[PDB]
């Protein structure tokens, strides 16, 4: 834990931090009615209201600020699902007061989603708190996430993969240190981020479904999962 | 373009 790093991820976590998200909001979850189309603008609305929680957080991120402006918003298109799916699935993991977990469970299990893509979300959500990953690797990965170079539509890799490097070394450490019980910790969060990826096909194709059964997401929704 | 976000971004 080198003080280029120690201070480094507080400077994250205190950005993981910031309650962003409102409790206005969220409490919707919980106490409007439940059925296919209420369930659906619920989470319509988390989900924008997320998008800006994400766009805000990821300013936040070191060394963003300094990126190229065409490439920034390469980067927030290809990991918004991701970073959406990370928090969801830290939700119901963790148990978040604010996220209202069994609620919300009941909301996406009844939202007009079909079961080929409910099924694996939810196993997906399983494994991932199997990893009993405290709340340092959930903000350390979503911050890996956004930067992730791979994404396509770019031309800048080595610009970004720098600001993403110290991250992915923070936690190699903090994993295998805090984590010395097993080294494989590592190797088990990075496997999630390709088991994430998996999620860019089914959410891709749950819009598809959404949009031809007649739902309408939010100009910002639209904007960043390219919805004509 | 992607008006939306890049206001989001400078706002
Ligand atoms: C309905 C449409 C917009 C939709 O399409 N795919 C998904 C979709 C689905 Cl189900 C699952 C996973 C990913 C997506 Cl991207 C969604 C809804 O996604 C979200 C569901 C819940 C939340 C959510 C709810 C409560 C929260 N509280 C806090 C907090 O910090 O307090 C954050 C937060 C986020 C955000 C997006």
């Amino acid at each position: 834990l080198t003080p280029d790093q120690q201070t480094l991820l507080h400077f994250i976590m205190d950005s993981y931090n910031k309650q962003r998200m409102p409790q206005e909001i969220t409490n919707k979850i919980l106490k409007e009615e439940f059925s296919a189309e209420e369930n659906f603008l619920i989470l319509t609305e988390m989900a924008t209201n997320h998008v800006q929680v994400l766009v805000e957080f990821t300013k936040k991120l070191p060394g963003f600020q300094t990126l190229d402006h065409e490439d920034q918003i390469a980067l927030l298109k290809g990991s918004a699902v991701e970073a959406m799916f990370l928090r969801s699935a830290e939700i119901f993991n963790k148990k978040l007061p604010s996220g209202h977990s069994d609620l919300l469970e009941e909301r996406i299990r009844n939202s007009g989603i079909s079961d080929e893509y409910i099924t694996p979300m939810f196993s997906f959500y399983k494994s991932i708190g199997e990893l009993k990953m405290t709340q340092e690797e959930y903000a350390l990965l979503t911050a890996i996430v956004i930067l992730s170079p791979d994404r396509q539509y770019i031309k800048d890799r080595e610009a970004v993969e720098k600001l993403q490097e110290p991250l992915l070394d923070v936690l190699q450490k903090l994993c295998k240190i805090h984590q010395p019980e097993n080294p494989q910790h590592f190797a088990c969060l990075l496997g999630r981020l390709t088991e994430l990826r998996t999620f860019n096909h089914h959410h891709a194709e749950m819009l598809m479904s959404w949009r031809v059964n007649d739902h309408k997401f939010t100009p910002l929704l639209c904007e960043i999962w390219d919805v004509q | 373009d992607h008006q939306l976000l890049r206001y989001l971004l400078d706002k």
